[PDB]
Formats: structure tokens, C-alpha cells, sequence
């Protein structure tokens, strides 16, 4: 058959940002969180308050946090 | 509508067009430029101006035929074309001036009359012919020390050495019965064409081509022609592409469509629905660019080609482009890849269904001697609305991601960066 | 950063509107009178902000006479200023020419932009 | 243009420590400024983290450097880098001097 | 194969950059204790935690 | 909008020169409204109460925050002198502006 | 001499160019160097901020 | 800092005595062979500093051939320097090939400007 015009449509957008473009970044954004998560275990691994309620209870890399010093060993 | 046969070796080829005026036919043979070596480079070039020799075409005038030929990397073609009804003396005229009488033609004072020639030829395209020079120098680099990156008009220095003797070895070593393929474009049947070739000897020699030791590797490297008397920069910039005989030749052409040419002096040509144009035009970057996508029998090249006369800003039409490149890999949209399906159909169709029969002579025969046969017009176009955005991101991130690439230019090319912060620019830290 | 296209359509359902023709142009008319950019030598398209690219392209397609006269009204107000005056009386502009002279490019330069961005986020059907 | 070129902070980045033209003979001898550089940077920071446990006061000035080696936690550490680093910083000056010295850096351009 | 083991760490900066990370984590904690326990059996007898129960004998 | 945004990190910055500053005479004022102002951060869900005790120092204010206070006192005004620079330098792409909301480039003097 | 006639590089060259296996080995090295660099940021920054908690004098008067 | 006219005045003297040409001329071939910038691929006369107006006067009126020679022994000597080695002995820069091919320019340089200062402080016997 003839075609004498050209139907269309006009997708969703605010400014340079677009919903196609949000759809296909999607999965990546989160995969930067996972890895600013990983980023932030590393430099808190010295508090004492992150320690006693995530690193400890790691199975293999937990109890090597854990302090055996004698009561009668501490001055404080 | 091809129509391919078989007869003693030969093969017979045809593309009838009752329409047509003018009918043609030829022979092409599946040698080219990448089938000499370092010192006998332009072998093939003297060849073609000897069939084209001011004798030899002086005597096809007088029937009324008219003569051509090409050299490329694969193949060679030598062709003669005459109105419709004359096509009993093209073949004659084929036949006892190249085919079996090839000794008046190769006379001194005609080969060193050619000879002369030549070496004008050469010498004026190495210093005139800018763009066109540093996609040969592309080639030279990409596939250094392999077949694939010898001229295809040879080398001034090389040609200083030639003799008759050594067009000699080359005749007898490629033209042949088992390299060649007859064709016939235009208004002319396959019926008489064959019966034509029977009903005389039509015999090419009797051996087989040397097989080569090595074949083409690709190898990121660049080579530099700096030259500040000239007025511009010509750069020219690809990664390893695509052979001829692979599945992924027609999603590697579609994706060179999707940035596809440019003129900076075309008021249309501005408009275009390229998201590059909007980067490289608030400030003059580039008069002119193309992307391309050369097939070969081992290898092929994906990239572009420009010219500038922002010589301070060279840095940023490289970095802009090759940004560009990305988003083939991560965030391609829908509506390019429907575009430029479009504009590859249209390409492909004025390209194909040319109103030239020499034309389609040349295209017609380099497929035949490749696979054996011609994928027609109508296979093709299903080909390509088959192709699908997963697709391209697929090929993209194979070809295109974190890849070695090559680079070539000359002219005021001072502000053209380093090979490693360009090659930075093939993948992005942010994804 | 309100496009002038979101104004004059606004602005427009109130003057074909009888009822409130008639009570909101009078306000209008006692709001101008009492800004005073008139008492400058000024009309009101002089004082649109201008480093935007869309007056940018409006500003360069106005002819020449009206372009000399622009630049001599906005001279002239900067020297008033200077001084902690007013310009006289009858060097004031009337409200007959404080006439939108560059309201037309400009609505003409945002309707271009504006379909260039909706040709960018085409989607094609079927 | 690049946005780190086009921005009015970045391109005073992009001017020094991205985009400058550098010879391409220069050898290790060219490397003590950017060390004098690090130098600095260490000794100011040791110097205000150790400066919330001094007294300047002539009575108490002695025993308050003896109580950041003791008391202060890793305060040996912070010391030990301060009084060792600035003899660090004169060992690069004395070379890098001797380098400008050596190689006519201070001839007329310059 | 070296293509799957490009495709998996190698092809994303962000898992590139989250393994760097996820490696820095388990070589802190093992390091750490690796080094205390060469250091104590090299000097054992001088600790005095070993001459605290000498003492208590 | 860019010279805008520099000067309310300068504006940031001068609040907290003051405060510490007003801290180190340590009378009746500056003793109590320091802990009223340092207390604040104790109100933060995780970990808002080792915050404090990091800031103080100690387990109230005491000897090792004023003396802290004072060394930080002594920083932040050349912090602040770094970004007038940055300030002035966004301020000179474009120049000032003028009571009349207008552009400037018709007239000027030096 | 020509100036398609490159010059000799096999002196320099890897015998077998594979991209995926070539690739691997180099970002191992420069993911070996973040690795370490990371771990001694985390001690850096530590040491800093520990040196403002609490002294071990005042710790004995709590 | 030294002028090639006053450095010439004392170099022409000495090789034009019998006596003096005997012991300098020795001393200085061994000189040169010590210094070692031949075996980099250089001739004296591209180690001149060239950052002085009388230099850039020079290097403007240099032939084209000599100039363009001049840029290739020059980024031949900084790769050669980068790699830490030296060039093979058959590139070294043989004794005939030394020449001074920028001294004519230096000093026709030099002696213009020595006329244009004496021309500025000219005084007529009044
Ligand atoms: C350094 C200081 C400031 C950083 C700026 C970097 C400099 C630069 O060149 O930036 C411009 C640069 C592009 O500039 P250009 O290519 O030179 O030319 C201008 C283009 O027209 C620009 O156009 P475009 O289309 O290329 O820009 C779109 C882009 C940018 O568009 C924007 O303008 C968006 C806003 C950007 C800045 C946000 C504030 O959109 C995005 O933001 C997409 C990327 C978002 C993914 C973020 C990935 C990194 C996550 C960080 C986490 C890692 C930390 C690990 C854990 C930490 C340790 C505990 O932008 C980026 O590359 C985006 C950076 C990612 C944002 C975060
Ligand atoms: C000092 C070292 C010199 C820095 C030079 C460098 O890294 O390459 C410059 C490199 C060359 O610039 P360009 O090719 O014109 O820009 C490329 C595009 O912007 C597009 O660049 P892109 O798409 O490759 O990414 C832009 C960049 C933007 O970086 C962000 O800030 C985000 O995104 C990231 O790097 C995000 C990943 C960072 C996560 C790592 C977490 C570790 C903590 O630019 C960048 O990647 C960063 C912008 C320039 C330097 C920013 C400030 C550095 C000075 C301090
Ligand atoms: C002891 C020297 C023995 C080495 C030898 O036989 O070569 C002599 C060799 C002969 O000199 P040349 O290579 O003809 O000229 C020296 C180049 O300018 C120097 O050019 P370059 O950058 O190639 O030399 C760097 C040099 C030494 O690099 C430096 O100049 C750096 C100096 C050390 C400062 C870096 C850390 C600062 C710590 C604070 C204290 O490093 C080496 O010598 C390593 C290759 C062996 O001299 C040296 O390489 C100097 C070594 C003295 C230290
Ligand atoms: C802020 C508190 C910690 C203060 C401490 C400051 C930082 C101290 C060192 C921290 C080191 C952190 C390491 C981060 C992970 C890493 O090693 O780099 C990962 C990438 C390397 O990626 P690539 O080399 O470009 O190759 C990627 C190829 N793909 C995957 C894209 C196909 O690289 C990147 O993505 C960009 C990382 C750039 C980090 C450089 C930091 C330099 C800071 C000093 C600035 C001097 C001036
Ligand atoms: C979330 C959006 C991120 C990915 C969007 C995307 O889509 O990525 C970005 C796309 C990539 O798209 P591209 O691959 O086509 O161009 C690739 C170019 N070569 O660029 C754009 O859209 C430009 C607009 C980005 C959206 C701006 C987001 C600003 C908000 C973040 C900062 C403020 C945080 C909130 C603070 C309270
Ligand atoms: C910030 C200002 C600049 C300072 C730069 C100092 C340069 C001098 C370095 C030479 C001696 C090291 C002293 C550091 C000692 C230390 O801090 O820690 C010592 C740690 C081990 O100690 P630990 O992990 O058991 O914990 C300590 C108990 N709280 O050794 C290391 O990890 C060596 C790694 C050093 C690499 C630093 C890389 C630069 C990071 C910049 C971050 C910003
Ligand atoms: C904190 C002190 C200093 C810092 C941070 C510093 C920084 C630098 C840097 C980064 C460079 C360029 C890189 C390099 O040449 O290595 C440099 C070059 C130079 N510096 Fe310094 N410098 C300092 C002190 C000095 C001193 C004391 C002198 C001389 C008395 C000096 C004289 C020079 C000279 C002459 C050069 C140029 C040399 C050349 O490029 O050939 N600097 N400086
Ligand atoms: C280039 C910068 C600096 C240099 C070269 C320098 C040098 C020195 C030296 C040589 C000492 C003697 C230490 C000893 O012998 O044990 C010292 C002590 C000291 N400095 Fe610095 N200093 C610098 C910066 C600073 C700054 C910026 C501060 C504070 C903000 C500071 C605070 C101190 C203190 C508190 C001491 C006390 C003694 C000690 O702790 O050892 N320094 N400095
Ligand atoms: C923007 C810059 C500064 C501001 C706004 C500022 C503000 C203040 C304020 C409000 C006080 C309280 C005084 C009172 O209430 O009686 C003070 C005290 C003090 N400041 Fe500053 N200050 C600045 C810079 C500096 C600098 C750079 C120093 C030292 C190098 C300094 C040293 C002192 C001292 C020693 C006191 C002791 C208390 C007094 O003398 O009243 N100030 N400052
Ligand atoms: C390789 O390229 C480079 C290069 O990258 C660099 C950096 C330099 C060095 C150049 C410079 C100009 C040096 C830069 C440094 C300075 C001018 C001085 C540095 C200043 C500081 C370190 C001051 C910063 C101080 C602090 C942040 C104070 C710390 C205290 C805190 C955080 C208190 C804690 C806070 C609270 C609320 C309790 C080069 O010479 C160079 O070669 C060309």
C-alpha cells in the first residue's frame, strides 16, 4: 500500500533527562550502590559501634576482631 | 535474476535488464593488491594501463567499444562495453588482445612508454591527494607486515624496478582459469553469452594460484605524516571490523549509518538526526566527516574520516566522537536504529540498482568469486529490518568496548594527542 | 523563566474574556504606571533579561533601526540613573509607544526550540 | 568545548596537572617539586592534629610534647612524622636545587 | 575462559571498582592477623603474658 | 547561579569562625552554649552519641575541647580567605550586575 | 626508503595478541595497586581520627 | 651571555699564532670529543640557547633545507635521551660535519644591533 505520512509519538522527558535513558542506566545505579556499600565496610572497620552489630558476625573473618586480654591485664 | 553456470573452470555470471541500452561484459579475476609483495608492489597497476594502452584502445574505438578497468585488494576486472547487438566482438577483442595475445601489447617503447606514465600518477597523488592518502596509510599501519596493507597503486620506489619480465610472472601466475569469473551486465542474455564462450576456445591458463603463508592481523599503532605547510588536518581513526563471509556484516553497516556523513557547508546536511552534530557545531570542530565500514576477505575496518581547520580543537572532535561510540554498547535508543535502517536500504538500493552497467559488472563478479554466488536486493533489505537494539549493543560490545584502534593523519596534526590518552576514550569510568 | 509562550497564552483567555477584561486590565494599567520604567525612557521589552541563547537569537534578527534606537534608550537610562534624577516631563515615553516590538521574534524563536526538542524524543509507531 | 575546559575551577585544573605540554626528556631529577609538594601537605597536617594537645605556655611547653608521645593515642606516630618529615623537606630542597643549579635553570627566560 | 572472566570483572567500572573494594575488606582483617601471630612466636618467652603464667606455677 | 552557591559555603564557614572563637574566653556563655550546641548532634539515630564524645573529646566540655576549638579557630579564616578567590573568580567571567536589571555592556568605565 | 615500509618492531612484541587474555593481566596489576592503596588510605585516615577520641589520662578518671 | 663577535675576536687571534695554534687546537679537539653531543646525533651550533631576540632573528633567515635538517637531529636527540642510550656509532656526527652553519646569521644579527645602539647615542661635534 502507499504511505503518505509519518505516524509518531513523542516520549516522556524533563530537559536532557528521558525515560529510555533512565531505563537502560537502571541496572548499573545499582550496582553503585553495592559498591559504595563494599566502599563503606572498609573505612569503618576499626569502629568499635559497627563492629559489635555487622563485622562480628561474619562467620570466617568475625572472631578475629574479637579482644582476649584478661580483666586482671586492663588498668581501665 | 543472477543466473551463475559452470563451463571447464570458467564461470559465466549475468544480470539481465531488457531495459537497458548498453550491455557489457568482462572478465574479473579473484587477485588483487593483496597478493604481490614489498618489490613487486604495482604490478597490477601497470596491467590496468596497459589494457588502457593508446593502441590497444585505439583498435576497440574503431568497432565501437569502449574500455575499463579496476584494482583493488581482492579482485581485478577488466571490462568492455558496447551497445546491444555487438556483443559477438567485445568478447572477440577480449579475447586475442588479453587472453591470448598479450606480446604486442607488452612491446618495449609501449611498456616504457606506460611505465612513464605511471610513475606521473603516483607521484601527484602522494602530494596532492590528502584524504585519500591517509586511508592508505591506515591500512599500511592496521596490517603492517601482512598482505593486507600493500597499495593498490604501488610504490614509486617499488615501481622504479619493474621490468617486462616481471609483468610476465604475474600473468602467469593469476590469470587463470580457476581465478577468473565471466560476466555480463546490461542488455544481454545468459543463454547467448554462454553459447558465444563455447563456440570459440575462450581457454585462460591451466595452473593454480600460489596459496599465501600468512594472513591478516590486525594490530593497534599509528603513523604520524605531520606537514605544517598544508592548511588542514586529515585523520583517520578504526578498530578491526568485518569480512565479507561473516553474520555480523550487515549489523556492522547499519552501525556506521547511525553517524553516518557530514558537510559543513550544506544547509540540509545540518539538520540531520545525528545527537553528534549538536557537540561539534556550536564551535567549528570538522567541515567534513564519514563513518565507513570496509570488508575484505580475512579482515575489515570500522571508523571514520575527517578534516579540519580547527587545528587548536582537534582534541575535542576526537574526544566528542569516540563518546559517542559508547552509547552503541550501553544506551542505544529505538528510534536510530529504525532510522537508520531506512538510510542503509536506501544506500544499499543506489548502489546495487545503479544505471550503470560497468558498475554492476564489478560488484557482481567480486561476489562470485567470494562465495560463490550473489545475494539479491530483496534477501538483503529482509536482512536488515530483521536487526534488533540487543543486537547492535552485542556487536558493540565485542568490537567496540575497551579495543586497540588505529590511527593515521597528516597536515597540521601538532594538537592530535597520544595513543593512550586517545585509546582512554574507548570506554567510560562512569559505567 | 517563564516561557513567553506560557504568558501570552494566559494572558490572551483573559482579554477574550468580557467579564474579566474588564476588572483585570484596569489593574494591569495602574501596575505599570506605578513601576515607572517609563519615567527612564524605557518600554518594557527593554528590560527582558538577555544571556539566554533565545534572546540571543531574537536580539540578532531585529533590524537595524529598531536595534540603533534600543541601544540609545538603554544608554540613556543608564546615565539617569547616575544621577539620582528622572528625565523630564515631556522626555517620558507614552503608553502609545510602549508598543511589544520584540515580542514577535521572540515567540517565533520559541516555537523552533521547542519543536527540535519534541523531534529529539521521537518515538516511531508501528 | 570539554567541560574541563569550559568550567571556570576545572580548567585551572585542566591548565596545571592534566592537559600541560611537558618535555618528553626530562628525567627523575624533575620529580623533587612535586615531592616538595606532598612534603608540605604533611607537615600541615601533622602539625594542627598535634596542636590540640600543646601548650605553648613556658612552664608547660616540654611536658605537653612528652604527654602527645604518651597520653594522645598514635601520638608517637604524629610527632615522629613531624620532627622526621621536616628533615625530609630539606633533604628534596637541597636537591632540587642543586638540580636548577646543574642544569642552567635559572638562565635568563626564567 | 578469558573472554567470561573479562565479561565478568573486567567489562563494568563498577564491579571493578566493587571487587577492589571486597578485596581490600578480607586482606585487612587476614593481614592483620597474620602479622601479630609471627610477632608473638618470634619473641616468645619475652611477652608478658608468658612470664605471668611462669609465675603462676 | 555558580558565584551564588561560593558565597553560601562562605556564609557556612563565618558561623562556625565565630562560634569557635566565642568559645575561647570560656566564660558563663561560652561554657553553656557550647553544650547546648555540641549536644545537638546527639540526636542523630546510629551512631549520633559517638559523634559527641569524638567532637568533645572526653565525657563533657572540658580541657580537650577548648583547647581543640582554638587550633581550629585559628584554620578556618584561611580556609575562608581561599574561597574570596573562588568567589572572585566566578564573579569575573561575566562582571557585576546593575540597579536596573540590564545589560551593563553600552557603558562602562574602569 | 618508503614511507609504507614500517620499521621493525619485533624486538618489543608479544608473540601471541589475544585481547581478552592481554586485558585480564594488565588490570590485575592495576587493580592490585588500588587494592593496597585503599588499605593504606583506611589506616591513614584512622590514625588521624583517632588521635581526637579520648586521651588515656582522661580515660582513667571516668 | 658572551657575544659570538667577542668570542670570535679571541678564538681568531689565538689560531692565527704559530705558537698558540700549537698547544689550544690539541686541547680543544679532545675537548670537544669529551663533551659527547656528536654522539647523540648534534652539532655544536643546535645547542645554542635560542630564547634571545638576536637568536630568533637568526633561525627566521636560516635556508629551508638547513631548517628543516635542524628539526630532525633535534627530536632525534630527545628520543635518544628518553631511552637513556646512545645512537649506534655509525649515526655519530663525523669531525667534517661539524661545521658552523648558524654562525654567518649570529653574527650579521649582532652587528646590526651593535649599530642601532651606537646610532642612539650619537652626538654631533657641536
Ligand atoms: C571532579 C570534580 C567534579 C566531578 C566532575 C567530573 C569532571 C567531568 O568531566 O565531568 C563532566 C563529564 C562529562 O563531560 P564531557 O564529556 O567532558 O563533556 C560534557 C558533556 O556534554 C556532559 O554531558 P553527558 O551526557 O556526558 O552528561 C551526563 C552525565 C553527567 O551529567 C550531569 O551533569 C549530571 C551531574 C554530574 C555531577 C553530579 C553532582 O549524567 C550522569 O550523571 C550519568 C552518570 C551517573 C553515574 C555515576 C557513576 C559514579 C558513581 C560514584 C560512586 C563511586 C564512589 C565509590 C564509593 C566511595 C568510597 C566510600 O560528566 C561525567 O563524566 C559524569 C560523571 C558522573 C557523575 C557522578
Ligand atoms: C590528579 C590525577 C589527574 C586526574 C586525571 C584523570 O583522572 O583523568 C582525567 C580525565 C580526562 O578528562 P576528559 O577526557 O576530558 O573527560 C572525560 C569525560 O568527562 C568522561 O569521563 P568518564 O565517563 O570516564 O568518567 C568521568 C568521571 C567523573 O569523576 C567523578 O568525579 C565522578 O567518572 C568517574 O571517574 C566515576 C568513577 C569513580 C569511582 C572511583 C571511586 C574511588 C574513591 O577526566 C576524568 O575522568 C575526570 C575529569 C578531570 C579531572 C577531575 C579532577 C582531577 C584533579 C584533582
Ligand atoms: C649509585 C649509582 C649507580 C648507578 C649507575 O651505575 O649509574 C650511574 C648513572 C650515570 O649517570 P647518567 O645516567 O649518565 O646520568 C644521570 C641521569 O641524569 C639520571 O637519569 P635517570 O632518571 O634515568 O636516573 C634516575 C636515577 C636516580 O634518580 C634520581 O635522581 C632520584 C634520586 C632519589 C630521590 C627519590 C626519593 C627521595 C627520598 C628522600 C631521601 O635512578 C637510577 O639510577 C636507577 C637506574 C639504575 O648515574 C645515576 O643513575 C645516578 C645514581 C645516583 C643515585
Ligand atoms: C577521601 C577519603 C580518602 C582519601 C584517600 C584519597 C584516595 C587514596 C587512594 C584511594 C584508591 C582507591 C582505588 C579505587 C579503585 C581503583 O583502583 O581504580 C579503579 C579505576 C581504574 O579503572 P581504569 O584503570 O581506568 O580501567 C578500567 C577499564 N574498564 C573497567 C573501564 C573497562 O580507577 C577509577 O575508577 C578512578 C579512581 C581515581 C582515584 C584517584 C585518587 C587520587 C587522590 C589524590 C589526588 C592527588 C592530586
Ligand atoms: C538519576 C539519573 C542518572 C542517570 C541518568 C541517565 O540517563 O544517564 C545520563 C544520560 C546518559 O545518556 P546517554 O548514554 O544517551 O549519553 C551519554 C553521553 N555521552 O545523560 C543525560 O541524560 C543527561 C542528564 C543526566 C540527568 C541529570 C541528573 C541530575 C541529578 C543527579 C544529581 C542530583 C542528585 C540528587 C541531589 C538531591
Ligand atoms: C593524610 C596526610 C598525609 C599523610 C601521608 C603520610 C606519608 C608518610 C608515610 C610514611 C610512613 C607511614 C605513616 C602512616 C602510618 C599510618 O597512618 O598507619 C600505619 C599503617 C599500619 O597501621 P594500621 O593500619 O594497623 O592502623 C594504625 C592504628 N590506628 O601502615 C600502612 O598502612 C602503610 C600505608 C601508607 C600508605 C598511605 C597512602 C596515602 C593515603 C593518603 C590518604 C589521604
Ligand atoms: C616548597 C618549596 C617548592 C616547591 C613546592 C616547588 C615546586 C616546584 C615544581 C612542582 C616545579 C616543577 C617540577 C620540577 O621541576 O621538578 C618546580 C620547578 C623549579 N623550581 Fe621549585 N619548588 C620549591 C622550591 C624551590 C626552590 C627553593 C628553588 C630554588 C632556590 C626552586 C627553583 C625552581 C626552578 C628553577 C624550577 C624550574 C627548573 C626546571 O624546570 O628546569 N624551587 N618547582
Ligand atoms: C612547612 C611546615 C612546617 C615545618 C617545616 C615545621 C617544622 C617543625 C620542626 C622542625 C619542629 C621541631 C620538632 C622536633 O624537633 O621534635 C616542629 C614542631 C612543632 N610544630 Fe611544626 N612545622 C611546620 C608546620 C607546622 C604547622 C602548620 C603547625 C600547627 C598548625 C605546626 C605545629 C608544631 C608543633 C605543635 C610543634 C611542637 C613540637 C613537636 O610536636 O614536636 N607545625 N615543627
Ligand atoms: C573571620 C575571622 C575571625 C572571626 C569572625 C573571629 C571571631 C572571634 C570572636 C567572635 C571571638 C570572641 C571574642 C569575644 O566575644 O570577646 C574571637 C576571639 C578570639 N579570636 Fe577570633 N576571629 C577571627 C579570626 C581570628 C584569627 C585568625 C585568630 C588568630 C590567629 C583569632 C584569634 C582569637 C583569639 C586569640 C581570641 C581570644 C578571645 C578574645 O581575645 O576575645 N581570631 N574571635
Ligand atoms: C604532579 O602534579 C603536581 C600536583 O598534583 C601537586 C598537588 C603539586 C603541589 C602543588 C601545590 C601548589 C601544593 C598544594 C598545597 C598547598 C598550597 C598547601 C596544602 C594545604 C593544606 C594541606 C591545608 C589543609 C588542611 C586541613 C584540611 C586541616 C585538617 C584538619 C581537620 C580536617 C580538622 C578535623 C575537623 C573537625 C570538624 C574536627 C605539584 O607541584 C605538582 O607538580 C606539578
Amino acid at each position: 500500500a502507499y504511505t503518505s505520512h509519518l505516524s509518531s509519538k513523542t516520549g516522556l522527558h524533563f530537559g536532557r533527562l528521558s525515560l529510555r535513558s533512565l531505563t537502560a542506566y537502571a541496572p548499573n545505579l545499582m550496582l553503585w550502590g553495592g559498591a559504595s556499600m563494599l566502599g563503606l565496610f572498609v573505612f569503618t572497620e576499626g569502629w568499635p559501634k559497627f563492629q559489635d552489630t555487622l563485622y562480628k558476625k561474619i562467620p570466617l573473618l568475625g572472631p578475629t576482631l574479637e579482644d582476649h586480654t584478661p580483666p586482671e591485664d586492663k588498668p581501665n | 535474476a543472477e543466473v551463475t553456470q559452470l563451463s571447464n573452470g570458467i564461470v559465466v555470471a549475468t544480470e539481465h535488464n531488457p531495459s537497458a541500452h548498453t550491455a557489457s561484459v568482462g572478465v574479473v579475476f579473484g587477485s588483487g593488491a593483496a597478493n604481490e609483495n614489498p618489490y613487486n608492489n604495482g604490478v597490477s597497476n601497470l596491467w590496468k594501463n596497459i589494457f588502457l594502452s593508446k593502441e590497444n584502445s585505439a583498435v576497440a574505438a574503431k568497432e565501437g567499444l569502449a574500455l575499463s578497468s579496476n584494482i583493488s585488494r581482492d579482485f581485478q576486472s577488466y571490462i568492455v562495453s558496447s551497445l546491444p547487438g555487438s556483443t559477438d566482438k567485445s568478447l572477440d577483442f577480449l579475447n586475442q588482445s588479453f587472453i591470448q595475445q598479450k606480446a604486442n601489447l607488452l612491446s618495449s617503447s609501449n611498456f616504457e612508454a606506460t611505465k612513464k606514465s605511471v610513475l606521473k600518477q603516483v607521484q601527484d597523488f602522494e602530494e596532492n591527494d590528502h584524504p585519500n592518502r591517509v586511508l592508505e596509510h591506515l591500512h599500511s599501519t592496521a596490517f603492517q607486515n601482512t598482505p593486507l596493507s600493500l597499495p593498490t597503486r604501488g610504490t614509486l620506489e617499488s615501481l622504479e624496478n619493474l621490468v617486462v619480465a616481471d609483468l610476465e610472472s604475474f600473468a602467469n601466475n593469476h590469470f587463470l582459469n580457476s581465478n577468473a569469473v565471466v560476466v555480463g551486465t546490461g542488455n544481454i542474455k545468459h543463454e547467448d553469452l554462454v553459447n558465444s564462450i563455447e563456440s570459440k576456445n575462450l581457454s585462460l591458463q591451466t595452473g593454480t594460484k600460489p596459496v599465501l603463508k600468512k594472513k591478516a592481523a590486525f594490530l593497534g599503532s599509528e603513523v604520524r605524516l605531520r606537514d605544517d605547510t598544508l592548511p588542514k588536518a586529515w585523520i583517520s581513526l578504526a578498530v578491526e571490523g568485518e569480512p565479507v563471509n561473516s553474520p555480523n556484516y550487515f549489523v556492522a553497516k547499519l552501525a556506521a549509518q547511525i553517524f553516518g556523513s557530514y558537510n559543513a557547508f550544506e544547509p540540509a546536511s545540518r539538520l540531520q538526526g545525528i545527537k553528534l552534530l549538536d557537540n561539534i557545531q556550536e564551535y567549528q570542530l570538522c567541515d567534513n566527516f564519514n563513518h565507513f565500514s570496509l570488508s575484505y576477505k580475512d579482515s575489515g575496518l570500522w571508523g571514520f574520516s575527517t578534516a579540519t581547520r580547527n587545528v587548536t580543537m582537534i582534541d575535542d572532535l576526537i574526544h566528542f566522537t569516540l563518546k559517542q561510540w559508547n552509547r552503541l554498547t550501553i544506551s542505544v535508543t529505538d528510534t536510530e536504529v529504525e532510522r537508520a535502517k531506512s538510510l542503509l536500504k536506501l544506500q544499499l538500493g543506489q548502489l546495487y540498482e545503479s544505471g550503470n552497467p560497468v558498475n554492476d559488472a564489478n560488484l557482481l563478479g567480486a561476489e562470485v568469486l567470494i562465495k560463490g554466488s550473489k545475494l539479491s536486493l530483496g534477501e538483503a533489505f529482509k536482512k536488515i529490518d530483521a536487526i534488533t537494539v540487543k543486537d547492535v549493543k552485542a556487536w558493540a560490545g565485542k568490537r567496540l568496548w575497551d579495543q586497540d584502534i588505529a590511527i593515521a593523519g597528516t597536515g597540521q596534526i601538532e594538537g592530535l594527542l597520544d595513543y593512550m590518552r586517545i585509546r582512554s576514550d574507548m570506554s567510560m569510568m562512569r559505567w | 523563566p517563564q516561557s513567553f509562550t506560557s504568558i501570552a497564552r494566559i494572558g490572551d483567555y483573559i482579554l477574550k474574556s468580557p467579564v474579566l477584561s474588564k476588572l483585570c486590565v484596569p489593574v494591569a494599567n495602574q501596575f505599570i504606571n506605578l513601576a515607572g520604567y517609563k519615567k527612564l525612557g524605557l518600554k518594557f521589552d527593554d528590560l527582558i533579561a538577555e544571556e539566554n541563547p533565545i534572546m540571543q537569537t531574537a536580539l540578532r534578527r531585529l533590524p537595524e533601526d529598531e536595534s540603533y534606537a534600543r541601544a540609545y534608550r538603554i544608554i540613556r537610562a543608564h546615565q539617569t540613573e547616575l544621577t539620582h534624577h528622572l528625565l523630564p516631563r515631556n522626555e517620558w515615553i507614552k503608553a502609545q509607544e510602549d508598543v511589544p516590538y520584540l515580542l514577535p521574534y521572540i515567540l517565533e524563536a520559541e516555537a523552533a526550540a521547542k519543536e527540535k526538542d519534541e523531534l529529539d524524543n521521537i518515538e516511531v509507531s508501528k | 568545548m570539554a567541560f574541563r575546559k569550559s568550567n571556570v575551577y576545572l580548567s585551572l585544573v585542566n591548565s596545571y596537572i592534566i592537559d600541560s605540554p611537558q618535555p618528553s626528556s626530562i628525567n627523575y631529577w624533575w620529580n623533587m617539586g612535586s615531592l616538595l609538594g606532598l612534603c608540605l601537605v604533611i607537615q600541615i597536617v601533622t602539625g594542627i592534629f598535634m596542636a590540640m594537645h600543646y601548650s605553648s605556655n613556658i612552664e608547660l611547653a616540654f611536658s605537653s610534647v612528652e604527654h602527645i608521645m604518651r597520653d594522645v593515642h598514635n601520638g608517637y606516630i604524629l610527632r615522629y612524622l613531624h620532627a622526621n618529615g621536616a628533615s625530609f623537606f630539606f633533604m628534596v630542597m637541597f636537591m632540587h636545587m642543586a638540580k636548577g643549579l646543574y642544569y642552567g635553570s635559572y638562565r635568563s627566560p626564567r | 575462559s578469558f573472554s567470561s572472566l573479562y565479561k565478568t570483572f573486567f567489562k563494568r567500572n563498577a564491579v571493578f571498582v566493587g571487587t577492589i573494594f571486597a578485596g581490600a575488606f578480607v586482606f585487612q582483617t587476614v593481614f592483620d592477623t597474620a602479622i601479630t601471630s609471627w610477632y608473638e612466636n618470634h619473641n616468645k618467652g619475652k611477652l608478658w603474658k608468658d612470664v605471668k603464667a611462669r609465675i603462676a606455677a | 547561579v555558580t558565584l551564588w552557591n561560593v558565597g553560601v559555603i562562605i556564609f557556612i564557614l563565618t558561623i562556625a569562625t565565630a562560634f569557635l572563637g566565642y568559645c575561647c574566653v570560656y566564660g558563663q556563655m561560652s561554657h553553656w552554649g557550647a553544650t547546648v550546641i555540641t549536644n545537638l548532634f546527639s540526636a542523630i539515630p546510629f551512631v549520633g552519641n559517638d559523634i559527641v564524645s569524638w567532637l568533645w573529646g572526653g565525657f563533657s566540655v572540658s580541657n580537650p575541647t577548648i583547647q581543640r576549638f582554638f587550633a581550629l579557630h585559628y584554620l578556618v579564616p584561611f580556609i575562608i580567605a581561599a574561597m574570596v578567590i573562588m568567589h572572585l573568580m566566578a564573579l569575573h567571567i561575566h562582571g557585576s550586575s546593575n540597579p536596573l536589571g540590564i545589560t551593563g555592556n553600552l557603558d562602562r568605565i574602569p | 626508503k618508503s614511507t609504507y615500509r614500517t620499521p621493525n618492531f619485533d624486538d618489543v612484541l608479544k608473540e601471541n595478541n589475544d585481547a581478552d587474555k592481554g586485558r585480564s593481566y594488565a588490570y590485575f596489576m592495576v587493580g592490585a595497586m588500588g587494592l593496597l592503596s585503599s588499605a593504606g588510605a583506611k589506616s591513614t585516615v584512622e590514625t588521624f581520627i583517632s588521635s581526637m577520641t579520648a586521651t588515656a589520662d582522661v580515660l582513667a578518671m571516668a
